[PDB]
């Protein structure tokens, strides 16, 4: 499942490390 | 925070209480940092 | 998606396996009050059943998404309509749905 | 020779006609020739058969050929732009019927309600989720349709002698919405039996629990008030009564879930409610 | 062989270090190497002398590589972002100064007020016009100035035992503001001798009778609670005193005009004041 499958998403670039 | 939003709606025959799974995880976008000890499990007696 | 123990009421030995799953009933069909739960993973309480919650007590620090899949285990007879609301964190606990 | 000014000069269509004045309009008539998210919210359209959309026209905003106002409007675009639920209405077995008025019912709900208070102008199509959920035992169907500009009607003190107009509880009802006290003609003189001509859906229970009408901007103004003008009606009826056997579920809840589709604010001032 | 973890990884600036392990904060430190109009409000700035952008930086929108929060976040960009006059502050000759919370002076005014309660996230910038009129025969200078994060100390009970904190119309005045009981330490154990180094206008009622300082959307966050926290604290203090001759106007009052600047609002829930 994803997350403007849920909400309005803006684009978040996401650079956390795992 | 869940509401009924209609109604739980059942007919002769069914039962009149139902039960929700909740089953919670993480996405794909989600991380964690800062590894530490839990304290979601504390030992109490000590192991023999 | 590991078991969210929103149902945390009951600490009976006998009463555990309630935990996993909570009671959608008949209502009066108002906007009336399920469930309620803290949206934090590592936070004391139904997160805690969690493997993401378990993992989230081994670490200070998240970031991202959470899902919680509801499940309804009810007869295939049996209809109805759920608001599962996220609150963002600045709302207190709604008085209405 | 001839002023370009008839009614119908900025239609797409041609007219021969006569004229013999400089003026367009003394001339002849002549002739021609599933899951549905916006904002933070998220609703189910599994079982509604498809979705209505208004006179097939989807809520754009507004035209800048079509628009009026200089000042520039503001487009919220998710905090406004979202599925707004309204406390539930009881499917009853003597359900007379409801009506909703828009957005009357949203102006005083969300940030949707601040910006309809804060500014003179609105523009908005509605997104509205009416869903019903009823067994496979239950029966009834209900129309829900949309009737634009829905001026209610008085029984004109029953005989029809007293000149009445109705309150402002029963002209905007606000989220609660009025039952509809006379069904068959809508409150308004006019039958229920043509309301199928407006945006409609049917909730038959057997075939579907949800109806989602998508309706566009209806107005001969590309802004209105939100406070004093309702653009439209939101009527959700049992034409069919909801019937069942003494067992199953007789709370029958009609919950009203509402998407205003690209809200357009203009004229911000102090907020007002009426 | 090693994880790019220092502080100044993202940094622009190159830094020859010494490691050894495989973290690079385990590095050393080693070396480098007039109308303004927004919304439907206008102001002059005629007579300032000059603009002050604060720390050389426009309040942009919060940039997609500098986000976290996956919603997307409202841009209602001409309601919200528009001056809004406060209530007047009178300089006096012996007025010690008042500072400004934000964005608490304007989490109860407009819609940008109703964004900031229904919204748990805030990002915007300020334009903040501080304007002091006063005739060619008044003087005195006002440092109009923007401490961020500006956090108010105690008298600590005056000896300094006691470990008081600032109430909540202290630290969060709304749009009044809160005087300065103490405007030497400005309320918080630090002079406004050095009160210069953060963003500053100096109304020196001779040269310029109003100040513009734009502050941008300053914090370790993206956006932030409008309610909770507060990003900085406007300070107009009357470093010069205020002195005229008895028949000239004694009532010099200090309006504060306030732009947000590129407001952006996300986690949208309920209105909550505080």
């Amino acid at each position: 499942t994803s997350d403007e499958s849920m909400i309005e998403t803006r684009c978040v670039l996401n650079s956390h490390s795992t | 925070s869940i509401w009924y939003q209609t109604n739980y709606v059942v007919p002769i025959g069914a039962p009149n209480t139902a039960y929700i799974i909740a089953l919670a995880a993480a996405q794909k976008n989600f991380t964690m940092k800062l590894c530490k000890d839990t304290s979601h499990m504390l030992q109490t007696a000590s192991i023999q | 998606e590991t078991i969210l123990e929103v149902n945390n009421v009951p600490t009976n030995a006998t009463s555990l396996m309630e935990r996993l799953r909570f009671p959608v009933s008949a209502q009066a069909g108002k906007g009336e009050l399920c469930a309620v739960f803290r949206a934090d993973p590592g936070r004391d309480g139904p997160w805690q059943s969690t493997m993401l919650g378990q993992l989230c007590g081994y670490y200070t620090q998240w970031s991202g998404s959470l899902e919680v899949t509801f499940m309804f285990t009810g007869s295939f007879m049996a209809t109805g309509k759920m608001l599962i609301a996220y609150t963002p964190p600045g709302g207190p606990l709604p008085k209405d749905r | 020779h001839e002023n370009s000014n008839s009614a119908t000069e900025g239609s797409t269509i041609n007219y021969t006609t006569i004229n013999y004045y400089k003026d367009s309009y003394a001339a002849t008539a002549g002739k021609q020739s599933a899951q549905l998210t916006i904002g933070n919210s998220t609703i189910t359209t599994q079982e509604a058969a498809n979705i209505i959309v208004g006179y097939g026209e989807w809520p754009s905003y507004c035209s800048d050929d079509d628009a009026t106002a200089v000042d520039k409007p503001t487009r919220p675009d998710v905090s406004v732009n979202r599925f707004y639920t309204l406390d539930t209405k009881l499917w009853e077995k003597s359900s007379k019927g409801w009506y909703w008025k828009f957005p009357d019912v949203l102006t005083e709900t969300g940030v949707f309600g601040q910006n309809a208070q804060f500014h003179y102008l609105y523009r908005s199509g509605f997104c509205i989720h009416v869903q019903c959920n009823a067994s496979k035992f239950h029966q009834g169907a209900l129309l829900v349709a949309i009737l634009p500009e829905y001026v209610i009607g008085t029984v004109a003190g029953g005989t029809g002698t007293e000149d009445s107009h109705p309150p402002y509880i029963q002209t905007q009802p606000g989220a609660d919405g009025f039952e509809l006290q006379h069904p068959y003609v809508l409150d308004a003189g006019i039958p229920i039996s043509q309301l199928t001509v407006c945006p409609h859906q049917w909730i038959n229970l057997r075939t579907n629990n949800c109806a989602t009408i998508i309706v566009p901007y209806m107005n001969t103004l590309p802004f209105d008030s939100a406070l004093n003008h309702c653009n439209f009606g939101l009527l959700v009826v049992p034409i069919s009564p909801l019937d069942f056997d003494q067992g199953a579920t007789p709370v029958i809840p009609i919950t009203i879930t509402l998407a205003p589709m690209c809200s357009e604010f203009a004229g911000l001032r102090q907020a007002v409610t009426q």
